[PDB]
């Protein structure tokens, strides 16, 4: 096993041990989703009020 | 009231274990998908080990050792033995074997010409035991089946009762296409032998008879001439993979029943052929063996309200 | 999610409602005058859920008392804690409802509903975060069932985004006032299916059977029955008004207890079952509380849990006890009844513990089950409805108020749909 | 020096943040009033600890953190807690009603009205940063706010901070310590929506932490405070490189480079040792070999699974205390022959090691005992896919009947998002199987 990249300082030290080698949407689209959901709520609530009106 | 589920309807062994557990009045069978089980009799393929041991307040046990497939697959067994230092390439009880992707007599899974076997593979290669021990009268081949139970603590229990699976037709060196006298498998002898069942019922000779024959025929015993090697072979294989399959510190526990198949040559040397992870039992021995599983593999974890095994210390 | 608005309508609604307020008032240390005289600040940590405050440091129940005749509400004022209620919150008529769903829902009740809504609106306008409404009423009478459901429908219209919770008493021939109770209940159940989020099914048949069989009361009164309803109402509201590991609210309750919108009818249970004024000297062990609350004999709804399956289950323990033992006993009752829980809702049993015990008991347990076995209750009502309806018996009391036969046929169909809906999830 | 901003969402993220920042102050000597005497540069500094603390003219060190909860009860305790002075009021953001354990209610309904306010407060901390690295986001999978609002915030942060890294500390749901029956739903919905937006996520299974408290701390009924103090230790080990002088994982980008060869498979398994009870006054201090071997015992992992049946893509050993490289290399050599650690063929079999000489700090009066050396191992093993299978199966059981789905559809969310989220999880499970089977 080979020890490489040994770094030392006052707080400690780091190194690497090798045992063997190898063999987004835009803000526009986000609103189109959030407002699309709020509209489905408005529709479902309008149906409720309409049903209560009958 | 312990609970268990069944997920392999084709397992004759655990169908009997399921029967005994119910008869105790202290075990309850749930639907195959109820996650609130104490014991699982899992399936043979893609058993969901990753879902065991996550139910609050439930100690869960399964009848299979995750990773034991490395020992029960013919291709995996060869790679395990060659690449494990404990087993080594100098192993003296495993026939010479090689993996191939699609006296000089070999077998593939029987031919003496290499090109004949390589064309069939494209259509594991192991050295064929050209000098096998032959029963008499009959001049016939056989193999030995040993049942081994490994509990959650990784105790290795060897069932005192073994079975010999014999060839009704006398062995012949001349023609390898005979097969019925070259392959000892029970199913084949039923559908390829007019001699089927002449000497021993169902081509199944048990230890008391085999011991007697060895004493009369060879002035030796089964324990000394064969069983010592069998017990060593069993101990060696299961100790090799113990660090890879042990459930000592797992959130679920495993036990498994294995079926070791051995061959014995003319000089009373035992050879390992293969290991089966989902073995079937002998007709007469089901009652005793299945109760033995409940005694040492189930009730040891879930107690209720002489031994038939031989503990192979390691 | 803080304050809840309580509403009690009709005779049964106001009698069990009045008993509920004097029981929790005692648990929170509020006396009949509305002033606190307790010893633990845990009694006030969440007192605003059910109580308002006024100058002089007085707590007034956020309750509205509704009825079409003054009789029962005159009883409340002269009752033990009658003076705690805000006087403006008494809204009552004079004609009555005559045990007639039509009178409460369409005629007599329609005349009085708007003044009840004015009081409701005034209570809600003061709320910093209104959870919703809890209503106490019976389904077999006229005011509670007929006008109670009219109020529910109109409250949902004005507050569509608030939770509607009810304690609804089912009628029973064993404790029946009139022969038309199956009519009034069937019409009401349909309303509850559409316009409530959670309903505690308090079955007068179960209450009677408990008093007679278990409590050994040869002739139980409504007071004996309301003793069981009182204990259950305290239990199922403990986690709403006391600080604890589970600070419940009406919405979280519905989200976790109701997997399907229409199947929101709960089976309540209590343990230990006790008679009024009869002091119990031996406290129950945790195993006894767990076994009893899951026992069919402790259910406040005359249904056999073994005849159906649990969709969701909640158990609230009260008193000083071992949680470890609570956890162990819960897992063991689940194992005994492992066959009666649906396997397609993992971890569908919720356990909560409150350290403050109710009056008279050093420890108790309240059961809340959403079981498909509740169909037996709706099926019982349906058979009694159909027995009279196939001959149009007593229908003239309703057609005389403007109703048509078709509305009864629709109520009959809706309840049978509800029963069949429970049945499909019982064979899933 | 490059600053890091911590974002705590929902009850789980807030209360865990309390434990982390309490431990940070003890480790760095920062008092509850924000005073840090050892800091001789008053009002400014380019030190390592300035990555997590800014300074005021009065010499107050304030965390670069933001606490967000739709309900005010939990954050109110931070406003009146022992560390009230630590944060300024603008960092603690609360609503009036929570998400009711409903992912859709936290993502679409109630989150839409507070997302802009939160982004504005986060922008106020970013403007005090000369070279912002990215964000550390703490949240639960099961809560409505922890799952619903986090995914919404993660989406916006990618838009407003396209160049900055984002690491997660996620609480995987466990029925032992659950609060809602729909936690499987919320877990899948938030994992699907956050996957493309998180560079590295450290999952902590409450079941694993619960059992570690019972077994190793002898606590019969662990509380959230017990769980969170153990969790803060692991978080402290992971972030120690950002807050102290060192060379391993010095900036958030290194976490992806060292631990995440495949971006979608960005869930490293954390193992910690030792966990000793403060009740024992006598425990023998374990050696480097003994704690390093413990990192390969399933009982010490933050997520219960079997690393023996998976492939490693990267391994990081983070030591704190009396540790020298000679002993570390000796332990590694021993463990490699006593256990079968199988890396992917396209990855070098190796370990990146980091040593911090300062021993682990423990909260005074806690249940964790002081030790002379401890280690946290971060291994990106395909074995963690077991946790995904478990969670996806519970999801399947409920969704086959559409149980509780109407609560989500009622908030404007569509049913197709359930199947969409589950399909992404199915693809995630195939990625694991193709890499380590
Ligand atoms: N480890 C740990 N887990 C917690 C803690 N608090 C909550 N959880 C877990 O988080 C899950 C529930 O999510 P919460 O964070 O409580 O809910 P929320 O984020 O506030 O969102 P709401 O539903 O709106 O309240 C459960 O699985 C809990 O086990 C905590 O302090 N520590
Ligand atoms: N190398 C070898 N030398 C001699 N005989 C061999 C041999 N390999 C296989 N055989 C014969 O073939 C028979 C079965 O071969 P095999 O190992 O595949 O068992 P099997 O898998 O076909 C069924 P089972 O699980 O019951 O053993 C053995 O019992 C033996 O008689
Ligand atoms: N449990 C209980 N049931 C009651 C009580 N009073 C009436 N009931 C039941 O309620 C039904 C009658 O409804 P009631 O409330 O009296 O008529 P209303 O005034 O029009 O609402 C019958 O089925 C009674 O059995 C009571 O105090 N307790
Ligand atoms: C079935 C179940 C399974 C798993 N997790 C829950 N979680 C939960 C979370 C919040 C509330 N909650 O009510 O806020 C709640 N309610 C349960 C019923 N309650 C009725 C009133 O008394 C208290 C009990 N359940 C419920
Ligand atoms: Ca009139
Ligand atoms: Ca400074
Ligand atoms: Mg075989
Ligand atoms: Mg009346
Ligand atoms: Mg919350």
């Amino acid at each position: 096993m080979e020890v490489i990249e040994l770094n030392k300082c006052t707080s400690g030290q780091s190194f690497e041990v090798i045992l063997k080698p190898p063999s987004d949407p835009s803000l526009e689209e986000i609103q189109k989703k959030l407002e699309a959901a709020e509209e489905r709520r408005k529709y479902q609530e309008a149906e409720l009020l309409k049903h209560l009106a009958e | 009231m312990y609970t268990f589920v069944v997920r392999d309807e084709n397992s004759s062994v655990y169908a009997e274990v399921s029967r005994l557990l119910l008869a105790t009045g202290q075990w309850k069978r749930l639907r195959k998908d109820n996650p609130r089980f104490n014991l699982m009799l899992g399936e043979r393929n893609r058993l969901p080990f990753g879902r065991l041991g996550h139910e609050p307040g439930l100690v869960q046990l399964v009848n299979y050792y995750r990773g034991a497939d490395k020992l029960c697959r013919k291709a995996s067994l060869v790679k395990l033995i060659k690449t494990s230092p404990e087993l080594s390439e100098s192993c003296t009880w495993f026939p010479e074997s090689y993996v191939i992707y699609p006296g000089n007599v070999w077998i593939a899974k029987i031919s003496s010409e290499a090109s004949e076997l390589l064309d069939f593979i494209d259509e594991v290669i192991q050295k064929y035991l050209e000098k096998p021990l032959l029963l008499e009268p009959g001049h016939r081949k056989f193999d030995i089946r040993s049942w081994v139970l490994v509990d959650h603590l990784y105790n290795i229990y060897l069932y005192r009762e073994g079975v010999l699976r014999t060839s009704s037709e006398p062995y012949n060196s001349a023609n390898f296409q005979d097969k019925t006298c070259h392959l000892t498998n029970h199913c084949i002898q039923k559908e390829y032998s007019k001699n089927y069942g002449r000497y021993e019922e169902g081509n199944e000779m048990f230890f008391e008879e085999f011991n007697q024959y060895l004493m009369d025929a060879l002035n030796t015993t089964l324990e000394n001439s064969i069983l010592l090697q069998i017990k060593h072979i069993i101990r060696s294989c299961l100790m090799c993979i113990e660090p890879a399959i042990s459930t000592k510190h797992l959130h679920y526990q495993s036990f498994q029943l294995f079926g070791f198949d051995f061959m014995v040559d003319e000089e009373l040397k035992v050879w390992l052929i293969e290991v089966n992870g989902a073995p079937a039992c002998a007709q007469k021995l089901y009652a005793e063996l299945c109760q033995g599983i409940v005694d040492v593999a189930i009730s040891s974890v879930f107690p209720l309200a002489t031994s038939i095994f031989i503990k192979l210390h390691h | 999610m803080r304050e809840i608005v309580h509403i009690q309508a009709g005779q049964c609604g106001n009698q069990i409602g009045a008993k509920f307020w004097e029981v929790i008032s005692d648990e929170h240390g509020i006396d009949p005058t509305g002033s606190y005289h307790g010893d633990s600040d845990l009694q006030l940590e969440r007192i605003n859920v059910y109580y308002n405050e006024a100058t002089g440091n007085k707590y007034v129940p956020r309750a509205i008392l509704v009825d079409l005749e003054p009789g029962t509400m005159d009883s409340v004022r002269s009752g033990p804690f009658g003076q705690i209620f805000r006087p403006d919150n008494f809204v009552f008529g004079q004609s009555g409802a005559g045990n007639n769903w039509a009178k409460g829902h369409y005629t007599e009740g329609a005349e009085l509903v708007d003044s009840v809504l004015d009081v409701v609106r005034k209570e809600s306008e003061s709320c910093d975060c209104l959870q919703g409404f809890q209503l106490t009423h019976s389904l077999g009478g006229g005011t509670g069932s007929g006008m109670g459901t009219l109020l529910i429908s109109k409250i949902r219209e004005e507050y569509p985004d608030r939770i509607m919770n009810t304690f609804s008493v089912m009628p029973s021939p064993k404790v029946s006032d009139t022969v038309v109770e199956p009519y009034n209940a069937t019409l009401s159940v349909h309303q509850l299916v559409e316009n409530t989020d959670e309903t505690y099914c308090i079955d007068n048949e179960a209450l009677y059977d408990i008093c007679f069989r278990t409590l050994k009361l040869t002739t139980p009164t409504y007071g004996d029955l309301n003793h069981l309803v009182s204990a259950t109402m305290s239990g199922v509201t403990t986690c709403l008004r006391f600080p604890g590991q589970l600070n419940a609210d009406l919405r979280k309750l519905a989200v976790n207890m109701v997997p399907f919108p229409r199947l929101h009818f709960f089976m309540p249970g209590f343990a230990p079952l006790t008679s009024r004024g009869s002091q119990q000297y031996r406290a129950l062990t945790v195993p006894e509380l767990t076994q009893q609350m899951f026992d069919s004999k402790n259910m406040m709804a005359a249904c056999d849990p073994r005849h159906g399956r649990y969709l969701t289950v909640a158990a609230i323990f009260r008193g000083r006890m071992s949680m470890k033992e609570v956890d162990e006993q819960m897992l063991n009752v689940q194992n005994k009844n492992s066959s009666y829980f649906v396997e397609w809702i993992p971890n569908n049993v919720k356990t909560a513990v409150c350290d403050i015990p109710p009056r008279g008991l050093k420890m108790s347990a309240t059961f809340i089950g959403n079981s498909t076995a509740i169909q037996e209750l709706f099926k019982r009502i349906s058979e009694q409805f159909t027995a009279m309806f196939r001959r149009k018996a007593f229908l003239h009391w309703y057609t005389g108020e403007g109703m048509d036969e078709m509305e009864f046929t629709e109520a009959e169909s809706n309840m049978n749909d509800l029963v069949s809906e429970y049945q499909q999830y019982q064979d899933a | 020096m490059r600053e890091c901003i911590s974002i705590h969402v929902g009850q789980a993220g807030v209360q865990i943040g309390n434990a982390c920042w309490e431990l940070y102050c003890l480790e760095h000597g920062i008092q509850p009033d924000g005073q840090m005497p050892s800091d001789k540069t008053i009002g400014g500094g380019d030190d390592s600890f300035n990555t997590f603390f800014s300074e005021t003219g009065a010499g107050k060190h304030v965390p670069r953190a933001v606490f967000v909860d739709l309900e005010p009860t939990v954050i109110d305790e931070v406003r009146t807690g022992t560390y009230r002075q630590l944060f300024h009021p603008e960092q603690l953001i609360t609503g009036k009603e929570d998400a009711a354990n409903n992912y859709a209610r936290g993502h679409y309904t109630i989150g839409k009205e507070i997302i802009d306010l939160v982004l504005d407060r986060i922008r106020k901390l970013a403007d005090q940063c000369t070279g912002l690295q990215g964000f550390l986001v703490f949240h639960s999978f099961g809560g409505g706010t922890g799952s619903g609002f986090t995914s919404l915030l993660m989406e916006r942060l990618s838009v407003d901070y396209g160049k900055k890294s984002k690491l997660e500390f996620s609480i995987y749901p466990a029925p032992q310590v659950s609060t809602a029956v729909v936690e499987p739903y919320n877990s899948i919905l938030t994992t699907h929506t956050t996957l493309e937006h998180s560079d590295c996520a450290f999952m902590v299974d409450n079941e694993a932490i619960y059992d570690i408290c019972r077994r190793n701390l002898d606590i019969e009924r662990p509380t959230y405070t017990n769980l969170n103090r153990l969790i803060s230790q692991i978080v402290s080990s992971i972030t120690a490189s950002l807050r102290f002088d060192g060379a391993l994982n010095v900036d958030l980008t290194e976490f992806q480079t060292n631990l995440v060869p495949y971006p979608r498979i960005h869930f490293p398994l954390a193992t910690y040792a030792p966990v000793i009870s403060a009740e024992k006054a006598y425990h023998e201090q374990l050696s480097v070999a003994e704690i390093t071997n413990a990192c390969f015992e399933p009982a010490n992992q933050m997520v219960k699974c079997d690393p023996r049946h998976g492939k490693y893509m990267a391994c990081c050993l983070l030591y704190r205390g009396d540790v020298v490289p000679k002993d570390v290399n000796a332990a590694i050599a021993t463990i490699k022959t006593k256990r079968s650690i199988q890396f992917v063929d396209w990855c070098p079999t190796g370990f990146k090691v980091g040593i911090n000489y300062q021993p682990p700090t423990v909260v005074p009066g806690g249940d964790l005992a002081k030790v002379q050396r401890a280690v946290c191992m971060l291994s990106n093993t395909t074995a963690i896919a077991e946790a995904w299978a478990r969670l996806d199966h519970k999801f399947d059981l409920m969704y086959a009947k559409r149980a509780f789905v109407h609560w989500y559809v009622g908030e404007g969310m569509e049913e197709g998002e359930f199947s969409e989220a589950r399909e992404d999880m199915a693809a995630l499970e195939k990625d694991y199987e193709e890499v380590g089977v």
